[PDB]
RNA sequence: UUUUUUUUUUUUUUUUUUUUUUUUUUCUCCUCUUUUUUUUUUUU
């Protein structure tokens, strides 16, 4: 299946819109769709909503031997992968020229900006080493995928919280959450990725288009740039032809932008660790909105486990036994024998001969 | 204007596994000599530390008397030394990081006679390897 | 007192595909000075 066509008259209606610089939903042109975070219980594990998009990350590490060359280190894979249900086009091996660049915007971003610290995962050095392995999933395609993905990476990967090991002398030894208190990860920076999307050939441009903005637009502007005023990657692409002081006008934006970014989400992780320091309820379940027609409560509930015994008895009881015809196995030679109606004859032989 | 020629190299690394890694090279027409008696200014301008002519002579080392004596070469009364950066080269692939950060200091001072030459990227004064050699005799 | 005739917007649609983080170097390296090494003890 393929998805709805674009008419003549929403291209007409964004654009008559986008020349008198006023949006749909409202929002101007250096805006936000605001977010909203959640947690799981398990570390390294969040749920990420911005506008209307929706991704899940999950970190999770284990435990390998460290290739040939660069014994003093962990590696750190990473997979992207586009869930049937973002959107009705998406299709397992139909998509393949989105993932491959996405999956390379977020690679070429988290693991060439050196922010986590691959030195401290190794226990021996030729021997065992942490490996560890983000994943991240889109569950619902309302544009601007990349932000989404990246904010999802980074919050999953400052909430993980490791294991931990006691080495000394040349002995292993692993432990668990009541032998020994899970450990948190060391995080120089934060980079966080921008988009920007440019209008009937770059004489406007608006800051974080969603998916009918996306199909009425020539291309796409994408800048990287961690906290402090440092810039990690852009990459521009989509059929864009562009200016020189159009670059430092985004980097511009890009910085302020991310610097509201990182306030929000070290506001939400603070609140979060006070949260479970105090020792509140957390969790995926305590997040349902109660005000909603859609949730429901009900404590815990004993059915009747009264009757279970006599049913089963009285079915056990009330039923034809084992019958009693038994069969005879038949011998022909050793190594094969049969049990059925049986052949007539000993063997076939000279049947047409 | 350039003259692009190869080098090759032999490479050790660590796990034992040697390779024939080949490399570039990009001679030119005027190398600086910074010297007082270069015949023509212009064509290099002499932008840096420049020499005065007073000496009876100038000693330069081949490579060795800089490699092991360079403790000498300190003595504010010794006048008008010239480095060739192939000895640079030899000292800093076989002498470490000290003798050779000592011997930069050397250089980048206002305080001696020290200067260094691009031997190897004047156009006349390469020279090829031949068939039979050793790092000493082509040094 | 000025008749009659001079065509026009390409035809076509009912195609198969059995992969998967990365990717590829940089050498040997002088740690300065009262010592053997003190040690019970009690108040946390």
């Amino acid at each position: 299946m393929k998805e709805t066509p674009l008419s003549n008259c929403e291209r007409r209606f964004l654009l008559r819109a986008i020349e008198e610089k006023k949006r749909l939903d409202g929002r101007q042109t250096y805006d936000y769709r605001n977010i909203r975070i959640s947690f799981g219980t398990d570390y390294g594990c969040c749920i990420v909503e911005l506008g209307k998009t929706r991704v899940l990350g999950q970190v999770s590490c284990e435990l390998v031997s460290p290739k040939l060359n660069r014994a003093t280190e962990g590696i750190l894979f990473f997979n992207l992968e586009l869930s049937q249900m973002a959107a009705p086009a998406f299709e397992p091996g139909r998509q393949s020229d989105l993932l491959v660049k996405l999956n390379r915007l977020m690679e070429r971003c988290l693991r060439n900006s050196k922010c986590i610290d691959t030195e401290s995962l190794c226990v021996v050095a030729g021997e065992k080493v942490w490996q560890i392995r983000v994943d991240l999933h889109l569950l619902n395609h309302d544009g601007n995928i990349i932000d989404a993905a990246s904010i999802a990476a980074i919050v999953a990967l400052c909430h993980f919280r490791r294991p931990d090991v006691s080495v000394q002398g040349d002995e292993v030894t692993l432990y668990t959450p009541e032998e020994r208190d899970p450990v948190p990860l060391s995080i120089h920076h934060m980079p966080i990725c921008v988009s920007f999307a440019f209008f009937q050939q770059g004489t406007y441009l608006l800051v974080d288009p969603n998916e009918r903005e996306e199909r009425v637009m020539d291309g796409l502007l994408v800048i990287a740039m961690n906290k402090h005023r440092e810039i990690c990657t852009i990459q521009s692409s989509g059929g864009i032809m562009l200016l020189k002081d159009q670059v430092l006008r985004c980097s511009k934006i890009a910085g302020v932008k991310v610097a509201e970014i990182t306030e929000l989400i070290l506001k939400a992780l603070e609140n979060d660790q006070k949260v479970r320091k105090e020792g509140g309820k957390f969790g995926f379940a305590e997040s349902i909105a109660n005000q909603r027609i859609t949730a429901f409560k009900m404590e815990k509930a004993p059915i009747d486990t009264s009757d279970v015994e006599e049913k089963a008895e009285e079915i056990i009881a009330e039923a034809e036994p084992p019958s009693e015809v038994v069969s005879t196995p038949v011998l022909w030679t050793p190594g094969t024998a049969q049990i059925g109606e049986g052949v007539e004859n000993s063997w076939g032989d000279l049947e047409d001969s | 204007m350039l003259q692009k020629r190869e080098k090759v190299l032999l490479l050790r690394t660590f796990q034992g596994r040697t390779l024939r890694i080949v490399r570039e090279h990009y001679l030119r027409p005027c190398v600086p000599c910074h010297s007082p008696l270069c015949p023509q200014p212009a064509a290099c301008s002499h932008d840096g530390k420049l020499l005065s002519s007073d000496v009876t002579h100038y000693v330069i080392p081949d490579w060795k008397v800089v490699q092991d004596y360079l403790e000498i070469l300190e003595f504010p009364e010794l006048k008008g030394i010239i480095f060739m950066q192939t000895a640079c080269q030899a000292v800093q692939h076989q002498r470490g990081r000290r003798q050779y950060n000592k011997l930069r200091n050397l250089l980048k001072d206002a305080r001696h006679d020290c200067i260094l030459f691009a031997n190897e990227f004047q156009q006349c004064c390469y020279l090829p390897r031949e068939r039979g050699e050793s790092m000493e005799k082509w040094q």
